[PDB]
């Protein structure tokens, strides 16, 4: 769908009558694309806090793995998720019997299949962004993302 | 309708979807039921 | 080519010829002791003015019908056909309803219309279809 | 014939404990269109012996 | 795109979207993605 | 009917408030029901611009566009909703209310003027002068000029064609509360002065064996009203947050202020005597017939719990009852509702420290009657 969007925005002259369009449908469906872009960054903040060495301090399994109360305190620790997410990223941890999570496969599982369309989602942003500057709306588009 | 209830029931069971399009297309027609069950007509299944 | 949308104040009108004259009416319900529904006319303005402070109506939500079921199990929308909708009254603030009274002596089948305080149950719905096949 | 044919459409009996929406409206539908009364009266003329 | 919807309505509700819906997901989501592609190819040679 | 959705703008189908030039006047309606027929318009400023009495609905005649902004100079009907009334030009005098029957495009036909001289709206800064459209007269205040006159300006609105110095207007719209409470004030009003009249349709006359000595009477509607507005005027619950009673109570004491100023309570209370005046259910069914008598008891104990909650809570509604204090005490002993008369004077006397101040030795004989 991305790239059929790119096409569309193909040959764009600057406040092009489609750029506009697709800056409407984007704010018509504000909290839809709200939802995509926090489920990307949510998990490209995950690697990173997975990396993060604090992390590293909560988890004290020595086979790996991590318990889901420890889960919870670490990341509310790093203060950069609320709690809905929170609760969010819990339930899609793996949840293995005993509460133990595997932070590493946790943190890869949606690494390589989300990259492409990530990928395209900023090509996005970044084209309409540059091709319809000066715009009210779309500025909070790029902060979320 | 006979051949609407060998359609809609098997087996001592009423089969749920059969029995839904069947009595949705029935109501949709009211004409279908006769002089009785029908406000025009004016009369019940006792008058018929 | 506007259309209508979601959480706007809307009347709903029907046209009927009755002893060769083409009268339009529209529903209305003053709610708080009469539940049911009326219609009164707007033709004849000149004459006998309408009421229009009982008769608007405000759409709540233009769901479709699986949605329904999901939101019964548990914006500024554009409508579409085979959409369901909720209408809640100005006035009233009540949600327009089938009632299972059945007053209406005519028709045995034929229910009667009146307003809900309340919108929980799935009596306040009314799956819009098209008219033509166009 | 068309009591018989929506006897034979009624939704079942665990369905309507269960409460499916879909069968406690169709079994609605059936009650506001067959009047108990009329069953009754059918059931009270006799036959011809 | 209406029927997608509607399918992911009918597992709303539902925890586990079970083997077959997956199979169906997986049947319109192909014919989505061939679609989208003949749609992109009408337009990507820029044709005003 | 929205058309257009401006935020600040006059639109069609919008109750508000017609403040003449300054805030402190608007534009009014006879005092009470009687004072002058529920006719005669007025120009008074003071605390009436609070009451349901000033408020008036522009509808626009114009059935295209309808309840669509507003343009300048367009037809269009002012309608009282307190009394359903359309203001409109008359013969005998310059303008007053007509009713629905008695409304037409010849004499409602009002339009909003930019300036008095002969050659969009918005809610602030509205300073239109409105005048007729079938005519060229204008709408100007009289002017009467204490004992000559009441200190309130009472200025009687005139349609005719002179140039006063101020004939500008300010539009501002009321609450939704406001609008809601009148217009149930209005449907409310009609139906028990309905049954009023139903009531003295059969005064006094037996029925004998046929039917009653008028035509049908709404109980089951009086039932259903009298049932939601006593749920309207139900006290907030206790449980709530200090924050959230305090508003509520206010809102309600504000509510109760509102139908209390039109009539309703004095309404209500013709209502309860001339249900009283048939002592029994075999009275009710001897004049007004048996199906009516059917829900006799109902109505007279829903419409004492009416009364309480009207006057609960209230110190100003219930010391209006320093006039009636004999009233209540006399049905005291009555065999139906006899706890309904009895909290409506257990209101009376914990939110009045005047009824108390006039209670006799005869009303204390009273409520020890009560008591044996």
């Amino acid at each position: 769908m991305v790239v059929m969007l790119l096409s569309l925005l193909e040959g764009n002259v600057v406040n092009g009558m489609i750029a506009r369009q697709m800056v409407d449908m984007l704010v018509e469906s504000s909290s839809n694309v709200e939802m995509i872009l926090k489920f990307f960054d949510m998990f490209l903040k995950l690697k990173d806090i997975v990396g993060s060495e604090a992390f590293q301090d909560y988890v004290t399994d020595p086979r790996g793995l991590i318990s889901k109360k420890d889960f919870q305190k670490a990341m509310d620790s790093q203060k950069q998720f609320t709690g809905p997410e929170i609760q969010f990223l819990l339930s899609c941890s793996e949840a293995d019997e005993n509460e133990m999570i595997n932070f590493e496969e946790f943190a890869n599982r949606f690494q390589e299949p989300a990259r492409d369309i990530g990928f395209n989602v900023a090509v996005l942003l970044t084209n309409l962004s540059e091709h319809v500057p000066h715009d009210p709306r779309l500025r909070n588009f790029l902060e979320l993302a | 309708l006979d051949f609407l209830r060998f359609a809609v029931f098997v087996n001592g069971e009423s089969v749920e979807e059969n029995a839904n399009v069947v009595v949705r297309l029935l109501i949709r027609k009211p004409e279908c039921f006769g002089p009785a069950l029908r406000g025009e007509g004016g009369s019940g299944l006792l008058a018929a | 080519v506007q259309f209508l949308r979601t959480d706007d104040e809307v009347v709903l009108q029907c046209s009927a010829t009755v002893l060769k004259e083409q009268l339009k009416l529209c529903l209305a319900a003053e709610g708080f002791g009469n539940r049911l529904c009326f219609l009164e006319p707007t033709s004849n303005a000149q004459n006998v003015p309408p009421d229009l402070a009982i008769c608007c109506f405000t759409l709540e939500q233009s769901l479709s019908v699986r949605a329904l079921q999901e939101m019964l199990a548990n914006g500024h929308r554009t409508l579409l056909y085979g959409h369901a909708i909720l209408l809640r009254h100005a006035h009233s603030r009540m949600y327009l309803s089938c009632l299972t009274t059945s007053r209406s002596m005519t028709d045995k089948l034929a229910f009667d219309v009146g307003l809900q305080e309340d919108a929980t149950g799935e009596a306040c719905w009314w799956t819009m279809h098209p008219a033509s096949k166009q | 014939a068309l009591i018989d044919l929506l006897g034979r459409c009624a939704p079942e009996m665990h369905l309507i404990q269960a409460g499916k929406g879909e069968a406690l409206r169709i079994r609605a539908i059936l009650r506001s269109l067959v009047p108990l009364d009329d069953l009754v009266g059918i059931i009270s003329l006799p036959l011809q012996i | 795109q209406e029927s997608i919807s509607d399918f992911y309505w009918y597992y709303s509700g539902k925890d586990v979207i079970e083997e077959q819906g997956k199979r169906n997901f997986s049947k319109a989501m192909s014919v989505a993605k061939q679609v989208f592609n003949s749609l992109t190819e009408y337009i990507q040679g820029p044709c005003t | 009917i929205c058309s257009c959705c401006e935020e600040g703008y006059v639109t069609g189908g919008h109750v508000l408030r017609l403040f003449h030039g300054h805030m402190d006047e608007c534009l009014t309606i006879s005092a009470a029901d009687s004072d002058d027929q529920r006719r005669l318009v007025y120009y008074e400023g003071g605390a009436v611009c609070t009451h349901a009495r000033s408020l008036w609905r522009l509808e626009p005649l114009r059935i295209s566009w309808s309840g669509s902004h507003l343009r300048w100079g367009q037809p269009l009907r002012i309608r009282h909703v307190t009394t359903g009334r359309y203001l409109a030009l008359t013969e005998d005098q310059g303008l007053v209310v007509v009713d629905a029957c008695k409304a037409h495009t010849k004499a409602t036909s009002f339009c909003f003027r930019v300036s008095k001289e002969k050659l969009e709206i918005k809610y602030g800064e509205s300073l239109c002068f409105v005048q007729h459209v079938a005519s060229g007269l204008w709408l100007t205040y009289a002017a009467p000029d204490k004992a000559l006159r009441l200190g309130v300006l009472k200025k009687k609105a005139i349609l005719h064609q002179e140039g006063h110095m101020d004939d500008a207007l300010f539009l501002t719209r009321c609450q939704q509360e406001e609008s809601q409470a009148a217009r149930m004030i209005h449907s409310t009003a009609g139906l028990y002065n309905q049954f009023i009249k139903g009531l003295d349709s059969f005064s006094g006359k037996p029925r004998g064996s046929g039917p009653p000595a008028g035509p049908a009477l709404p109980i089951e509607a009086v039932i259903l009203s009298l049932q939601d507005l006593i749920g309207y005027f139900e006290p907030p619950s206790e449980e709530l947050q200090h924050e959230e009673k305090q508003s509520k109570l206010r809102s309600l004491r504000n509510r109760q202020s509102l139908f209390q100023e039109e009539g309703m309570l004095s309404l209500v209370l013709n209502c309860i005597d001339r249900l009283n005046v048939y002592t029994t259910a075999a009275h009710f069914a001897e004049y007004a017939g048996e199906e009516a008598a059917e829900s006799w008891k109902e109505i007279v104990n829903l419409l004492y719990e009416l009364l309480a909650s009207l006057i609960r809570g209230n110190r100003a509604n219930c010391a209006l009852f320093s006039t009636n204090l004999d009233w209540v005490v006399s049905k005291l002993d009555r065999l139906e509702a006899s706890s309904g008369i009895l909290e409506v004077l257990y209101c009376v006397l914990i939110e009045s420290p005047e009824v108390l101040n006039i209670i006799q030795e005869n009303h204390i004989k009273s409520i020890i009657s009560l008591l044996d």
